[PDB]
RNA sequence: AUUGUUACAAUACACAUUUUUUGGGGACGGGAAGAGGAGACGUCGCGACCCUCGCAGAGUCGUUCUUGACUUGGUCGCUUGAUGUUUCUUCUUCCCGUUC
């Protein structure tokens, strides 16, 4: 029933956490929006290094190509 | 016959276990079940576990996946 | 043009054999063939040339030479190749 | 249309080679030809660059992945160009 | 687009060799443009089961000999 | 090494060009038809390989390269 | 033909790359990622629809020795045309 | 009628004449070639431009160094044009400086 | 006469001939359209709608 | 005539020698009977364009000249030339394929430039001269010059080495 | 509409590129198209710093650009 | 004494899996000797006591002084030949070249 457009849509205005697979770095922030080709934007953003924290982003962006998966 | 399509719909009626691969990490395979429906291959999975299989248990809430990334799914 | 060789040594390679030909031939005249058609070995070598004048001189000079233990019996070509 | 895909077309049946991304050097004949270069083998050998080579008895290959597919010295001019 | 020929190898089980090291095997039951071929049977390699059925992705798959030509 | 101004790929057609691949194994070759992808039909392929200091060299195949791992073509000499 | 291709326009504004958008019209500083370790600085000038920026001010990071001893080396380019592919992640510092 | 303060964080570091003739400075520079004023500034991109400021917020000696920046490039812009054969003071640049 | 787009001019007489030409392409043959010469043309117009030629 | 830039350059480099490499080059407007009487100067006009296939045949060539890179006259034929003496540093690694036929190498000690052939000369050949005539030449080749696999057509073989 | 269009644009420019090898390549663009087929004139090279071993003539498929440097600095895509 | 019609390509669209937008005197070299690099899998070569014995991408036919159609180096040494995967763990002496 629930799609994967639809979650998320459902997700933004709430946290995400992206992962990506060539230098694995856990991006921990607030969704703000996402098109048709999935790129992200995210809020306080949060790059935990392998769960270790490199600095505090603040806003940021995201490509779609480098990401693995999507949750909260 | 059995096509790719209208495996998705099967999927989505049923709600079945599944056991993702990933292709970068070898040992490191998703687990849960897919739900959403989707003309490309990117659907949501509810209920995501991370298990790391021989050549356990990695925290994760409702894994909606990348397309390109997947490499295995079972139903 | 083309010249028919026979009676060679086949224990050498057929890329080696081929350069070793084309080195004998150079200083008669312009060898145009590169590398040989027929693939069987032991004597059969076509030595096509630019001047049929360079291909005489070949066959009077380099009959009964020796090459790679045996001697080269030297006569000219039935029919014309291909590539001439 | 592609010129390669014509040739390809072309040679059906003919011991046509190949090479993968990996690096496992194929050697047989060729089954049929598309838009798409999906090839189909039939009494192919492996040889591959891991060393342990092998004589495969039918094989289907993806397009994406292979680097160049093998052709004879038959079909060079005639008959594809003109 | 065009279709690959898949119908030769219906109803026959083939050893698969997909990318990055992974001898999977099994019997072939739908295909299609985008070559997501839908098999009914997994076994890795020694030898170990994991689950039945398998419906791969198109782009992790290269290789992929018959068994029974 | 001999090479004219040319413009594009149609007017330097029937010429010996080396190919560079993805990894970096050297090639050499006549370029005999052209495509959308930039698949060039290679007359002759010599290919060559260079260990992760010196280049080997080999004599396969007369193929048609594929446009993916190909990174760029560059001519040797021209023919006749 | 013309309006299929025009509403796309506005999908910038709205979706992912809004920020970016933003940032090229009020030119300010953005951390550029690469995929071979690579960490660039720049402030951004022109856009487009697949990432294929062009920027002013190229601060560029990227290490070339081994894993014991790190090498932070610089240089100092300009007007740069980077493809999309390449470019990981980016954000506007305030 | 839109309201600007040229001297963005300068007047409270230094005294008024000296910020203007760094803007001045800042100016001409400008004038005789735009591109390169701009690269001058944004040298360094971690020394942003405020969101309220004309220019970027550098540090004191920071400062100086861009001021010297300018000035060279004004004087081989200068040469480059007029073919002089050389600067005879500093004071004697004061002049190309301000009026032009 | 001219066609309201600015591009097609009809050149005709009363025998029968009618020639579009193009001002946009020098290069470009005009195209011949076929009236039977026992007609005769008295006037040529281009309606409102873009591709009717009227051949009155 | 002289070996000249203006020859070299007029020189046609058109049909590529297909047994190996590009450009077989025949100096001169033909390099077979060009009469080179000097040395072969002029090299520099060549630029390293090419193995090569540089035949110079047919010459009067007194001295064996080279002046390239290590790439760039592995096939050199310098067949019936009155070739004296041919040492030199210039090729060093390329000249590996070395038609010398008819030439004018007299004596054993003619040969010392491509003898002490381990950094001397990596390559060399040389055959149908008048000190293959000598007795025990053969011999001395091996014994000198180790890098010469095929001596006058007939290889250089093991027991052949012993014996040497 | 797109970056591609400004690429096209220019022409004769000396710019350099960072391609996934690594090495550097400062030559003419000549004519370059939709697909970013760049196609040099005169470049330096250094195969697998960056040591000294340039080619004259080359062409480069538009996959293998990973960035292209600058020769002439001025923003001006749209027309 | 050019106009018309038909066919096929280029130009005008182009981020989702078969493709251009994501799977990263002192240094140096070679060869030889002495003391404390080695084994597999293949892939091409130098010798031969061996095999094999000859003129034609090959064969057939239509039509005319040269073209259209239809068919489908092997073995053994190396008596220290070359070369890619894949596992494990240097010093002394002489000879020859390059450099200061």
């Amino acid at each position: 029933p629930v799609n994967p457009k639809p979650f998320l849509k459902g997700l933004v205005n709430h946290r995400v956490g992206v992962k990506l697979k060539f230098n694995s770095t856990e991006y921990r922030g607030t969704l703000v929006s996402t098109d048709n080709y999935f790129n992200l934007q995210l809020n306080e953003a949060e790059e935990f290094v392998a769960g270790v924290s490199h600095g505090t982003l603040g806003e940021i962006f995201i490509r779609c190509n480098n990401v693995l998966y999507i949750r909260e | 016959m059995v096509p790719p399509i209208n495996c998705i719909f099967n999927f989505l009626q049923q709600q079945t276990p599944v056991t993702i691969w990933l292709f970068e990490q070898i040992g490191i395979r998703i687990k849960g079940k897919i739900v959403g429906f989707d003309e490309f291959m990117n659907v949501v999975i509810d209920e995501a576990v991370e298990i790391p299989v021989n050549s356990k248990g990695t925290p994760l809430g409702k894994i909606l996946l990348k397309g390109d990334n997947i490499t295995l799914i079972t139903s | 043009n083309t010249l028919y060789v026979s009676q060679l040594n086949e224990k050498i390679n057929m890329q080696r054999l081929r350069v070793n030909l084309f080195l004998l031939f150079a200083t008669f005249g312009e060898v145009l063939k590169v590398s040989m058609n027929f693939k069987k070995q032991r004597g059969q070598a076509f030595i096509t040339m630019r001047t049929i004048d360079q291909a005489s001189l070949a066959q009077i000079s380099l009959n009964g030479e020796r090459f790679f233990g045996k001697p080269l019996k030297v006569e000219f070509s039935k029919s014309e190749t291909k590539t001439l | 249309n592609g010129i390669p895909v014509k040739l390809l077309n072309e040679a059906q049946g003919h011991i046509v080679s190949l090479e993968l991304t990996t690096g496992a050097t194929y050697r047989g004949k060729l089954v049929e030809s598309e838009d798409s270069m999906n090839v189909q083998l039939r009494d192919v050998i492996a040889t591959e660059p891991q060393g342990a080579v092998t004589h495969m008895d039918q094989i289907f290959v993806r397009g994406s992945q292979i680097k160049f597919i093998v052709v004879p010295d038959l079909l060079k001019n005639a008959p594809l160009f003109k | 687009v065009s279709t690959p020929e898949l119908k030769k190898y219906m109803d026959k089980k083939i050893l698969l060799n997909i990318n990055g090291s992974r001898k999977v095997a099994g019997i072939l039951r739908g295909y299609d443009i985008f070559l997501n071929v839908v098999l009914d049977d997994a076994m890795e390699i020694n030898n170990h089961q994991l689950g039945l059925q398998t419906v791969i992705r198109g782009n992790s798959i290269i290789s992929l000999e018959a068994l029974d030509a | 090494i001999q090479v004219a101004h040319s413009s594009r790929l149609a007017n330097l057609i029937d010429y010996k060009l080396r190919v560079l691949t993805q990894d970096g194994r050297v090639y050499i070759g006549q370029l005999m038809a052209f495509d959308k992808h930039m698949n060039l039909v290679l007359n002759e392929c010599i290919e060559e390989r260079v260990p992760k200091i010196k280049v080997e060299k080999r004599v396969l195949g007369l193929t048609i390269l594929r446009g993916e791992q190909i990174l760029s073509t560059v001519v040797e000499d021209k023919p006749l | 033909r013309a309006e299929l291709e025009e509403l796309e326009e506005f999908e910038f504004k709205h979706g992912p790359m809004s920020l970016i958008n933003d940032a090229m019209v009020t030119r300010t500083p953005v951390i550029i990622s690469l995929r071979n370790n690579h960490k660039i600085i720049a402030r951004v000038k022109a856009f487009d629809r697949h990432c294929n920026m062009v920027l002013e001010n190229v601060k560029e990071l990227w290490t070339e020795k081994k894993g014991k001893n790190v090498i932070n080396r610089e240089r100092f380019i300009s007007k740069l045309f980077l493809r999309g592919d390449s470019v990981i992640v980016v954000l506007k510092t305030p | 009628m839109v309201l600007f303060n040229i001297y963005d964080d300068w007047l409270d570091r230094i005294s008024s004449y000296t910020a203007f003739s760094r803007l001045t400075l800042l100016l001409r520079a400008l004038k005789t070639n735009e591109e390169s004023a701009k690269m001058i500034l944004l040298s360094d991109p971690t020394i942003t431009i405020k969101s309220y400021h004309l220019w970027p917020s550098f540090t004191d000696e920071q400062w100086i160094t861009i001021e010297s920046q300018m000035r060279d490039l004004i004087l081989t812009e200068y040469g480059r044009k007029y073919n002089v054969n050389i600067s005879a003071l500093t004071q004697t640049e004061i002049k190309d400086i301000i009026l032009g | 006469v001219l066609h309201k787009d600015s591009l097609l001019l009809a050149l005709y007489s009363p025998d029968g001939i009618l020639d579009v030409y193009n001002l946009s392409s020098p290069d470009q043959a005009s195209s011949r359209f076929p009236v039977d010469e026992e007609a005769k043309i008295k006037e040529v117009k281009f309606a409102d709608n873009g591709y009717w030629m009227v051949v009155e | 005539m002289k070996f000249t830039p203006s020859i070299v350059i007029d020189a046609p480099q058109y049909y590529v020698d297909h047994f190996n490499g590009k450009y077989n080059v025949d100096k001169c407007v033909i390099l077979r009977d060009l009469q080179l009487e000097t040395d072969s100067e002029s090299m520099p006009s060549s630029l390293k364009h090419l193995t090569h296939i540089l035949d110079l045949t047919n010459n009067d060539l007194i001295m064996i000249p080279d002046l390239s890179r290590r790439d760039d006259i592995h096939t050199l034929l310098l067949g019936r030339n009155n070739i004296v003496e041919v040492d030199g540093r210039l090729l060093p690694m390329n000249v590996q394929n070395l038609t010398l036929s008819n030439n004018s190498i007299r004596r054993f000690e003619d040969l010392q430039r491509l003898r002490r052939a381990p950094r001397t000369l990596k390559n060399l050949t040389l055959i149908g001269n008048q000190v293959c005539h000598l007795a025990n030449y053969r011999e001395h080749v091996l014994r000198l010059v180790p890098h010469l696999e095929t001596l006058d057509f007939q290889n250089v073989t093991a027991e052949e080495r012993k014996s040497a | 509409m797109k970056l591609v269009n400004f690429l096209k644009k220019l022409r004769n420019e000396q710019v350099t590129i960072e391609l996934k090898n690594g090495t550097t390549v400062w030559g003419t663009l000549q004519s370059v198209s939709p697909q970013m087929n760049a196609i040099l004139t005169d470049v330096k090279l250094t195969l697998p710093s960056d040591n000294i071993a340039s080619l004259q003539y080359i062409n480069i498929r538009g996959n293998t650009i990973r960035q292209i440097i600058l020769p002439d600095s001025l923003n001006l895509d749209s027309l």
